[PDB]
């Protein structure tokens, strides 16, 4: 029923339903910033931060009264364990931003 | 030079030492229902993969919500997707097969200004 500790996969990582401008488009802008990690698969992992503390209104101006956030979202990456080994991993869990919406301070009634 | 645990001819071994493999973030933020483009979220569980928590996120809305909290139509909610890596266990029979996969996940939505276009 549960997964065990340890499993043997195949060398064929099977891709689904897998394949923009939104980080400046957005009313919560955020910048991406490069993590590589050579033990790491995938290798390079672009984080976001939002851009300010505030949203874009309107007039295109920072309202302080509304707030960019980030999407958190928890995944699975490769770690090649122990780190000199090519065909041993540790499936590991990475918290990562994927990108900023914007928020009122409290849920609105 | 340093020892390597042994790995089946033509395998990946994979060492699942994460507890808690469902445990969410989105779970307890509500940024969901106070984003200017608010979402919801399908929960489905599927036992033969890991996580076996299945969750999508979709754009409640077209447009975005304003300070009275009404729907500007002038902007767009937009989904954005992460990449994530899954494993899927397969039985032909009592035997039982393990594979990588790689998913895409909706993880919310965000408010952006429009893309225009103009016929000539
Ligand atoms: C999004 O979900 C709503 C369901 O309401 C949600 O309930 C809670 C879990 C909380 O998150 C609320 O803020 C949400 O609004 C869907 O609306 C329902 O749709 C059915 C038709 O299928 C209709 O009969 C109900 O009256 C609706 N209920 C409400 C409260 O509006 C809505 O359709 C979903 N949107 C999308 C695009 O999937």
């Amino acid at each position: 029923k549960n997964f065990p500790r340890t499993v043997m996969v195949n060398l064929n990582i099977h891709n689904r339903n897998t394949n923009s401008d939104y980080y400046n488009r957005s009313t919560s802008p955020w910048n991406l910033h490069r993590n590589e990690d050579p033990e790491r698969y995938p290798s390079v992992i672009w984080e976001a931060k939002c851009r300010h503390l505030g949203c874009i209104n309107a007039d295109g101006n920072v309202d302080y009264h509304m707030n960019s956030v980030p999407i958190q979202q928890e995944i699975l990456v490769l770690r090649r364990e122990p780190p000199h080994c090519p065909n041993s991993f540790r499936l590991e869990k990475i918290l990562v931003s994927v990108g900023c919406t914007c928020v009122t301070p409290i849920v609105h009634h | 030079p340093e020892s390597c645990p042994p790995v089946p001819g033509g395998s990946m071994k994979l060492d699942i030492g994460i507890i808690n493999e469902n445990q969410r973030v989105s779970m307890s933020r509500n940024i969901e229902s106070r984003s200017t483009s608010p979402w919801n979220y399908t929960v489905t569980w599927d036992p033969n993969r890991y996580p076996s928590e299945v969750v999508q996120a979709q754009c409640r809305n077209l447009g975005c919500i304003n300070a009275q909290g009404k729907e500007d139509i002038s902007m767009n909610s937009v989904p954005i997707q992460q990449e994530t890596l899954v494993v899927r266990r397969k039985h032909q029979g009592c035997s039982v097969s393990f594979q990588l996969e790689k998913v895409l996940v909706t993880v919310g939505c965000t408010c952006v200004t429009p893309v225009i276009h103009h016929v000539q």
